[PDB]
This record gives structure tokens, C-alpha cells and sequence, in this order.
């Protein structure tokens, strides 16, 4: 019924597009020097990340959903 | 069991206690195509998205697709307790517990060419007497990978099998191999 609820579908797309920005993730969990990040689809293993306070991290664990 | 198994069984129980088995089957069949088409599935997943934004669109999908008030409750609970990332598995699992509650078996007939349905009803009657299916939901697919005839796959998934298309050349090559 999405072809009928095309307005709902476009609102779903608008909600989705805010989260899946390129080279941009969102902190899922953080503690004891480890952070789990949601996003960062185009990140290299061992790349550097920045945390909006200048804390730098290294993407060592690229899992299927999150990034350690 | 599993998360999909335990949630689909709970949905079938709450939909059987107040009989909506046709209504809940139609509702889960609509929900399977709703939650396919991966952008909306990603959207109800993607835990960064606010739960309120999920629930608004979920109520709107309830309105637009005319779902049952207890299946809508089930997906509200899948949003509440974060098992919505398994909703594809739960919806794919609901059909088996539904067939268990309705006493229906479903068994594929992989054939080569179509049938005149009389021998198909014969096969359905046979597979319902050997398994105790009060109404077997016999099915079939047109597949050229077969050689000659037909075969049945019934039981839990396809757990049992009798085959007369390729079994005869299999046993012939096995017998001439004598090893």
C-alpha cells in the first residue's frame, strides 16, 4: 500500500536521509575508550574519526551494523 | 525456538483466541510486502531514528493499509521492545505456526510441465492422509531443472521427499558404479 501511501513513503525517505550522510556516523555507545558508531558506511579500517569535541578515534572494528 | 518463532507464535495465539485467522493472515501478508522494499525496513530499523518518528509512521501505515487492531499492537510492541530488526524473520516465520494452528500442511510440487489438477488433487489427498492434514495447502512451481515428472516436499520445511523424475537415473548410475 506504499504506492498509495506515497506521501508516507516520501516522509520515510526524508526521515532516513538525515541519518545516512556520507562519512558521518552517530555514537551508539561510548565508555572506557571504546565507542560504537552507527553509520560511517564508507570508512576504511584503521581510518581516523573525529568526535565533535576533537577527540580522535581509529576505526578498527567494522562490523555489519556498527563500527568499534 | 527463536525470537522470530516465539513472537510469531504469540501473534498467532492472540489472533487465534479471538478468531481472525483469515484476517491476521491477510494482515501479515500485507505486512510482508510493507516491510520488504528495504528503505522502509531500514527506516523502522536504523536505531538512530527517534522512536516517536517510527511510531507516527507506524500508526499512519496502520491507517492506510487497514491492518487488524491486534497485529498493529504486535508491531507497536516490536517497536517498543527493540525486536523490530528481526521483523522480516518474524513475518517469514508466522506462516509455519499459522499452518500448525490451522492444521494445514503446505507441500511443494516441483514438476516439469503444468498439470490437469486431477492427479494434483490425488497427490494432495495422499499427502494429507499420510500427514493428517485436514486441509493441505498443496502448491507447485514450474521448474525445468527437473527431468521427467514430479516430487513432493512435505513435513516441517521440506523434510520428507519422494521423487520420480531423476531418482531412476541416480540409482542407475549408482548401480553401474558399484561403489
Amino acid at each position: 500500500a506504499d504506492e498509495i501511501s506515497k506521501i508516507i513513503r516520501e516522509r520515510i525517505e526524508g526521515y532516513n536521509r538525515e541519518v545516512k550522510v556520507v562519512n558521518t556516523g552517530t555514537v551508539l555507545q561510548v565508555g572506557d575508550g571504546i565507542a560504537r558508531i552507527h553509520g560511517l558506511d564508507e570508512v576504511m579500517a584503521g581510518e581516523l574519526v573525529e568526535f565533535e569535541e576533537g577527540t580522535i578515534g581509529i576505526a578498527l572494528n567494522l562490523e555489519s551494523n556498527n563500527v568499534g | 525456538d527463536s525470537t522470530a518463532s516465539r513472537y510469531a507464535s504469540a501473534l498467532a495465539d492472540v489472533a487465534d483466541v479471538t478468531g481472525t485467522l483469515e484476517a491476521t493472515n491477510s494482515d501479515v501478508e500485507k505486512l510482508i510486502r510493507i516491510f520488504s522494499e528495504e528503505p522502509v525496513y531500514y527506516f523502522f530499523a536504523n536505531p538512530v531514528i527517534s522512536i516517536d518518528n517510527k511510531r507516527s509512521v507506524l500508526d499512519e501505515i496502520i491507517t492506510t493499509s487497514g491492518l487488524q487492531p491486534h497485529t498493529a499492537n504486535f508491531i507497536n510492541i516490536l517497536i517498543d521492545s527493540e525486536r523490530i530488526n528481526l521483523v522480516k524473520e518474524i513475518l517469514n516465520e508466522f506462516e509455519d505456526v499459522f499452518n500448525k494452528i490451522t492444521g494445514t500442511e503446505v507441500a511443494v510440487v516441483t514438476s516439469v510441465v503444468k498439470l490437469e489438477n486431477d492427479h494434483l488433487a490425488q497427490i494432495a489427498k495422499g499427502v494429507q492422509k499420510i500427514t493428517g492434514a485436514k486441509n493441505v495447502r498443496i502448491k507447485t512451481v514450474i521448474d525445468p531443472s527437473l527431468v521427467a515428472g514430479f516430487t513432493i516436499r512435505y513435513g516441517n520445511e521440506g523434510s520428507k521427499l519422494v521423487d520420480m523424475s531423476v531418482k531412476k537415473q541416480l540409482e542407475e548410475i549408482a548401480a553401474q558404479l558399484e561403489m
